[PDB]
RNA sequence: GCGCUGCUGCAGUUGAAACGCCCGUAGUUGGCCCCCCGCCGCCACGAGGAAACGGGAGCGCUCCAGGCAGGCCCGUUGGAC
């Protein structure tokens, strides 16, 4: 139930000529530019993925201000065990801290894939990851590497930074 | 009706158990009084059973069992009282009575390091529980029921056959 | 293994909050039994010699109480070994003394003067309760008393009031959170306080915590808690509010005193 | 080789950093679903299996695609055999030695070779009793092992 | 068969460090060696590091800067009572004036002097000077 | 003394000392990873339970080995821990 839902789904609609998004959640960056983050339910993100880059750039064209970023949404349970006094109660692997923040990274920009992660420990600056990604494609992604370390930033109070190699 | 079919099974046990001629008596339950059988109408209690409590409950087991045992902590005339201690089972040979092995540790300060030990248990064994070798038991402190002997066993988790033995102080 | 009880004790193997000298002698007087246990008592003898001083030896206490000269809880005893416990009234009305024995701070008897309005009465603590004879409700005390027929509201652990002249209880304190009590047993003996706090593990002991009037915090067990009024003592006690010092204030207060 | 020899090599096969499918894949995952039921119609082991995916198909990595390794989606489709590969090809030399062996009874290396095998069936055989992979009752014997070979398999 | 990750990392490290090199690689990525140079890099012995992943026991690189002497570990944990520390120190650390001593505590991990001011005990785990 | 019994903390090519080699059960030892749940160990605090001995606060038996005394206007004199 919020404005910007309503303009997104009728370019929706305009597009065609079924599938429908759970929220979405809009951060700014450090120029006036923000990003919009698009809550897609977990089971049709495959489907919302078949030409997802298609979909983000007639969003952009149709409706400027701010740049468009589709990504599921996924719970994370807080106890591998769980201790009902009669059974235990496995968490499930997929539902740790760990596999999200990860699945996060490599949906924020599943077209151009991720080929390293590191994460470098300064002196006394906090710590901080730095990823890696193919020459091959460079100013597609070179203008929106601070909104994607900005969306990082605030969905996972990791910080990173990007290169190219 | 529950109450009804219940009685039957428990009067019916007290029949071909009498038929039951190999034994030298007869095995009754020392509360109840005989007598109450012949009442056709379920107008009396047919078992006895109590709560041993500490947090513990009484197996279904017994309150619908239909078995005699002095020596059972439910249906019986033993009070459990004292520590209660948990362990493995590591031989089931004897008729109502197990042996439960009991794992510890062990410091010596010359060396600075430990050493494992291990003793073996006796305890009485109800007929309201199925119990093989590597299961878990509980067991509760009760006055000389033997020589050897000074616990009953009031709960059991089960495990299975295929399980590498791991030492396992509880 | 000694083929019947023992009737010695040898200093050495003496209590050590008695106070009694190394080198005294051998043998320390042996208690007989009566209102209160050889480890929750003091013999008579020890308060009338080693300590009011009024005696120079075992033959002058002899003298002083087979004359009748000392009462306790209203009644004239004559035997030297006599046990001397807590909340017991001590009178010598030759000289016009009258003490309760109460505990101090350091863990050590002592005597509290006190007056005539409050020396009729002594306040005891009910742990048992248990049906008699015919069946007729009882109860027990920490001086080995019994009353018959009490009050159902009574229950255990509480507190009672009974007149020294007549065994009737008067009034009863219940045991509950937010009520003075004062610690009479292990590390903590002699300090007063006021309940926090009441954790129950089944089949083993209740730990009681405490708060004293300056904030600090201590812990025992139920069976050495004992409540002398509802948020201020029904009694007299000593000077000092039931606060042990720490080591450097003690050392600092033995300093000035030397 | 090294739990029942002195060598020590390294050779492996290092799988790529990257999960994903190839770009020019054009497999659902029932493709290849289905393609395994074929193959293990037809008696052909898992690792065959991969193989020939690999080299007809192009497919590196059947878990990149369908999420899935082989031999659970074997077990899911009640397909995957009872013993496990490598065990029953343990048993197949095992008894092959031992006719070589019945045929002569010279041969002294060929009953050293026999004495490892027989140690590295014992200990796989217990570890796949733990894990309830097997059951309790199973057990390897020398003189019926071409039966439960036949039978099994 | 690899058993005790850490004695093998501080090895190569003093190694390289011997003869005078700025930078080394390490195979395990055991959080406990993050934590041991995490300490060390604070205290100021070798600066900065990386951790590079590849899903298999992911690989770290260091950097040195001279100073550290000597570093190692204690393969069995023994168990350090809080008001038993100076025996160890006299025992392994050249003076009381200088040097750090690990250990793992319930409060996480720290180094002897921390853990002196605290009061507190537990295991230890190595040291370096 | 003795690092000549070596846990801290010995030696094992030539001084005394690596089984001829392999398999293998008890036994000992076991890579990395899940941020909070239960259990074992572990650390800290606490209760409870004898003194003497030992440590230790104070007191000039002429000092001391010792003892718990002693002064006047003594913490309720003290004998704490
Ligand atoms: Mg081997
Ligand atoms: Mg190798
Ligand atoms: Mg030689």
């Amino acid at each position: 139930l919020s404005e910007l839902e309503k303009q997104v789904a009728g370019t929706l609609l305009k597009l065609e000529d079924t599938l429908y998004i759970s929220s979405v959640k809009e951060i700014a960056v450090d120029g006036d530019k923000k990003a919009a983050v698009v809550y897609v339910p977990y089971p049709m993100l495959q489907s919302f993925q078949k030409n997802s880059e298609a979909l983000i750039l007639k969003l952009e064209k149709n409706h400027s201000g701010h740049r468009f970023i589709i990504v599921a949404n996924r719970t994370i349970m807080k106890n591998a065990y769980v201790f009902t006094g009669k059974k235990s109660i496995r968490r499930p692997r997929s539902r740790t801290m760990t596999s999200v923040y990860n699945c996060i990274l490599d949906d924020i920009c599943y077209p151009i894939h991720v080929i390293g992660k590191r994460t470098l420990y300064p002196a006394g600056s906090n710590p901080r990851l730095q990823v890696v990604l193919p020459k091959a494609v460079y100013n597609e992604v070179s203008e929106r590497t601070k909104t994607y370390s900005a969306v990082y930033k605030a969905l996972t109070e990791r910080d990173t930074e990007f290169i190219f190699m | 009706r529950r109450a009804l079919e219940r009685a039957e099974t428990l009067r019916k046990a007290a029949y071909e158990m009498a038929e039951n001629q190999h034994e030298r008596a007869y095995h009754k339950q020392s509360q109840i009084f005989q007598g109450r059988f012949l009442r056709k109408d379920n107008a009396r209690c047919l078992r006895f059973y109590k709560s041993i409590g500490m947090g513990y409950h009484t197996p279904i087991t017994a309150i619908n069992g239909t078995y005699i045992d002095k020596k059972c902590p439910f249906t019986g005339n033993v009070s459990i009282r004292g520590r209660i201690l948990r362990g493995v089972v590591h031989s089931a040979k004897m008729q109502r009575s197990i042996i439960v092995r009991r794992d510890y540790l062990h410091f010596v300060q010359k060396y600075k390091r430990y050493e494992r030990r291990h003793k073996h248990v006796a305890a009485h064994l109800s007929p309201c529980f199925r119990v093989k070798e590597g299961d878990i038991v509980t067991i509760g402190e009760c006055r000389p029921l033997s020589k050897t002997i000074r616990f009953n066993v009031i709960k059991v988790e089960p495990v299975s056959e295929a399980a590498k033995k791991r030492f396992s102080p509880f | 293994m000694a083929r019947g009880v023992r009737k010695h004790l040898k200093r050495l193997n003496a209590p050590k909050h008695w106070l009694l000298d190394k080198m005294g002698g051998i043998w320390a007087p042996r208690p007989t039994n009566g209102p209160h246990g050889l480890r929750e008592c003091i013999p008579l003898i020890l308060i009338l010699r080693n300590r009011l001083h009024y005696a120079n030896t075992y033959a002058e206490t002899s003298m002083i109480l087979q004359d009748k000269n000392v009462l306790i809880d209203g009644k004239p005893r004559t035997d030297p070994t006599f046990p001397v416990g807590f909340m017991d009234v001590f009178e010598i009305p030759k000289v016009h003394k009258t003490f309760r024995v109460l505990y101090d701070v350091k863990g050590r008897f002592t005597l509290v003067p006190i007056q005539s309005n409050e020396a009729g009465f002594k306040l005891c603590r009910v742990q048992k309760i248990f049906l008699g004879d015919k069946g007729m409700p009882y109860l027990s005390t920490h001086d080995a008393r019994t009353i018959r027929f009490p009050h159902p509201d009574i229950k255990t652990n509480d507190t009672i009031k009974i007149n020294l002249k007549t065994g009737k209880i008067d009034e009863w304190y219940k045991f509950d959170i937010g009520k003075i009590v004062m610690v009479t047993g292990g590390r903590n003996c002699g300090r007063i306080g006021t309940i926090q706090a009441i954790d129950k593990h089944m089949g083993s002991y209740t730990m009681i915590r405490m708060k004293d009037t300056e904030g600090t915090e201590f812990l025992t067990r139920l069976c050495n808690v004992f409540v002398i009024g509802n948020d201020s003592p029904a009694v007299a006690i000593p000077t000092t509010k039931g606060i042990r010092p720490d080591i450097i204030k003690n050392r600092e207060l033995r300093l000035r005193s030397i | 080789g090294r739990m029942h020899s002195k060598g020590k090599g390294i050779s492996r096969s290092a799988i790529p950093y990257t999960r994903a499918p190839a770009p020019w894949n054009k497999y659902t995952p029932e493709d290849v679903c289905e393609q395994i039921c074929k193959l293990a119609k037809k008696g052909t082991p898992p690792s065959r299996i991969g193989l020939i995916l690999r080299d007809q198909f192009a497919i590196g990595q059947v878990k990149n695609v369908t999420g899935s390794k082989i031999v659970r989606i074997l077990k899911a489709k009640g397909l995957a055999p009872e013993i496990p590969e490598d065990l029953y090809c343990m048993i197949k030399k095992a008894v092959a030695i031992r006719k070589h062996l019945e045929r002569s009874r010279r041969d002294k290396d060929s009953k050293f070779r026999l004495i490892l095998v027989e140690s590295r069936i014992h200990r796989l055989a217990r570890y796949y009793r733990q894990a309830r992979r097997l059951p309790p009752t199973f057990r390897y014997k020398s003189d019926q092992a071409a039966a439960l070979l036949a039978t099994y398999a | 068969v690899r058993i005790n990750v850490l004695r093998d990392a501080l090895k190569s490290i003093c190694n390289a460090q011997r003869i005078g090199k700025k930078q080394v690689i390490v195979r395990p990525s055991s959080k406990v060696i993050i934590e041991f140079l995490q300490l060390m890099q604070k205290n100021g012995y070798i600066s900065d590091f990386a951790v590079v992943d590849n899903h298999r026991s992911n690989r770290i690189v260091v950097n040195l800067i001279g100073r550290l002497n000597k570093a190692g570990v204690i393969s069995p944990r023994f168990d350090i009572p809080a008001n038993d520390i100076e025996k160890w120190v006299v025992n392994l650390l050249p003076s009381r004036l200088f040097g750090h001593i690990i250990l793992t505590t319930s409060q996480g991990i720290m180094d002897h002097i921390e853990a002196q001011h605290r009061q507190i005990g537990g295991k230890v785990i190595g040291y370096f000077y």
